[PDB]
């Protein structure tokens, strides 16, 4: 059934899991045209594919072209991001594959439902959790590579950077899910905190700087504090 | 004209034949039922009047044998059974007639109802969806489960109504995905009606017994069919303009003669409000719609 705050724990057991997030596959800007009309722009856009036990992010990159000449995009986007997870399954070797498949929005239920027909014993799952990954294009690393793009392109990340070495799963992904909604819920503030220090840095290899155990501690706080400022700059309290 | 008599009316029921019934009485002298027209499919169905439970009763057609019913005081049920006894039939129902112990079959002549219900039902086909070869009429009650639903347990006493699945390999070509799911035309035109019921006439034909079953037995399974036949055609974009046009007579009738005071547990309101409203066949219902406003305007 749907995954939510009472089953929680299952996202870091020992059975293959993946979240897929598709609010950034299909991006736009809307502006005007020369008749005083509106119209939308496409920008490349990415499917979120994530296993939250092992940080393996498989980020495929959804380039604009792909939309040329179609129509209600919003709709096919949904088909598209399916037809994306269901070939990504089918690359990995069947000891890859996940259980389940977790759907951040409920739109993607059938979509990936019908192109997974092939593998009914992979459960398609949604969720009642309010998940920060749409903030995942505030990582500079991801946006980067995704405006970058000039063709279609799954690019691998491990969103975890190394902290698996030092804490686990649950911790890791508690972690991102904080950053994320910090990102999600004032950006600047939120890149302010992880680069007010010049003096900790990013590694090539990795997404998120090199705190020390004790510095992600004052991290995470700094982030609970602008999610609860930014509640009250917004409610008022 | 042809008769139905009955052996006799050993406990009290209320007594179904097509769209009418009436009240016998515990041992009142009944023997049956005369001047069933010819021609058609009919059905004589049963609720007993100390356990509503299970509605029960036989599909059967005149033309295919000489038929009656016998309280079985074992089972607890009328059954239908043929007499091959020809010249004893006969003289066994000129006596019943002669003594006026017969309900006669009462059809107004303007009447086309029962027609326009069965149109496209043959008895052949009914026989393939409850299977008892032994038999030329069909037993059928409120209880017994399709195919499908046993998918999802005695396959003898099954409904073997066609599965319909719209996530499924035979619904969905690989490749096809989302085209197939949003416009089943595919699954209409090549698979069901090519492949498996070879012209429209027999889908049509198993749609509207599915429906008599779900009014006649409130058999749940059989709703689900009818639904799912309706459903089928509303979501294709590429329907022959012939099929749209019966369908609209064919449900007319249906919503039509449905009980007014079932139509809350028997009519699906996603179903009916995407076929009128959204599908790709949302104008092409023009009498459904108009009756289905006009005498369930709270569904929609
Ligand atoms: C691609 C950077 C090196 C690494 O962490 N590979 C493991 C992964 C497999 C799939 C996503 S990450």
């Amino acid at each position: 059934g749907a995954m939510n705050s009472s089953n929680y724990a299952e996202l870091f057991n020992n059975d293959i899991k993946l979240f897929v997030d598709d609010t950034n596959v299909y991006r736009v800007t809307v502006h005007k045209t020369f008749e005083g009309n509106v119209a939308t722009k496409a920008i490349n856009g990415c499917i979120f594919t994530l296993n939250p036990k092992t940080g393996h992010l498989f980020l495929k990159i959804i380039h604009t072209s792909v939309w040329a000449g179609q129509k209600r995009l919003s709709q096919l986007a949904k088909w598209k991001t399916a037809e994306e997870v269901s070939a990504l399954v089918r690359s990995l070797p069947k000891e890859e594959q996940p259980k389940q498949i977790i759907v951040t929005r409920k739109a993607m239920l059938d979509p990936l439902e019908v192109h997974m027909l092939d593998f009914p014993n992979i459960a398609i799952r949604p969720t009642e959790l309010r998940l920060p990954f749409s903030a995942a294009m505030s990582i500079d690393k991801l946006s980067d590579v995704v405006m970058k793009a000039t063709e279609p392109q799954m690019v691998l990340f491990n969103i975890y950077d190394d902290w698996l070495d030092r804490i686990s799963s649950y911790t890791a992904f508690s972690r991102l899910t904080l950053l994320l909604r910090a990102l999600k819920t004032n950006e600047e503030s939120a890149k302010m905190i992880l680069l007010s220090d010049p003096t900790i840095t990013i590694k090539s290899y990795h997404l998120w700087p090199s705190f020390t155990d004790e510095q992600w501690i004052t991290i995470e706080s700094q982030m609970r504090d602008l999610i609860l400022t930014e509640y009250g700059r917004k409610y008022n309290v | 004209m042809n008769t139905v008599p009955f052996t006799s009316a050993p406990i009290e029921v209320t007594i179904g034949i097509d769209q009418y019934s009436f009240n016998v009485k515990e041992n009142q002298p009944f023997h049956g039922i005369k001047d069933i027209p010819i021609g058609h499919v009919h059905v004589i169905h049963f609720q007993h009047a100390d356990n509503s439970s299970m509605r029960y009763g036989y599909w059967f057609d005149c033309r295919m044998g000489n038929f009656y019913i016998q309280y079985d005081p074992k089972d607890g049920l009328y059954k239908m059974m043929e007499e091959r006894d020809g010249a004893k039939f006969e003289n066994i129902v000129h006596n019943f007639k002669e003594r006026q112990m017969m309900v006669s079959y009462p059809k107004i002549d303007e009447d086309d109802t029962w027609y326009n219900l069965t149109e496209f039902v043959q008895m052949d086909k009914i026989r393939k969806i409850v299977r008892k070869d032994e038999n030329q009429f069909s037993y059928v009650d409120s209880s017994m489960t399709t195919v499908q639903e046993n998918e999802l347990s005695d396959p003898a006493h099954s409904l073997n109504y066609t599965v319909i699945n719209f996530k499924s390999r035979e619904a969905i070509r690989p490749g096809h995905e989302m085209e197939d799911f949003l416009d089943k035309s595919y699954y209409l035109n090549t698979v069901m009606l090519q492949g498996i019921f070879k012209n429209s006439s027999n889908y049509f034909g198993e749609l509207q017994f599915a429906f008599l079953n779900a009014m006649f037995f409130g058999n749940y399974g059989s709703s689900l069919q009818w639904h799912a036949m309706i459903e089928l055609i509303c979501s294709s974009a590429t329907v022959p303009k012939h099929m749209l046009d019966k369908l609209d007579e064919i449900l007319y009738y249906q919503i039509k003669t449905l009980p007014e005071q079932y139509s809350d547990i028997l009519l699906n309101e996603r179903v009916w409000n995407i076929c009128l409203y959204s599908s790709f066949q949302k104008n092409s219902l023009h009498n459904t719609e108009k009756i289905m406003e006009n005498k369930y305007p709270e569904l929609l």
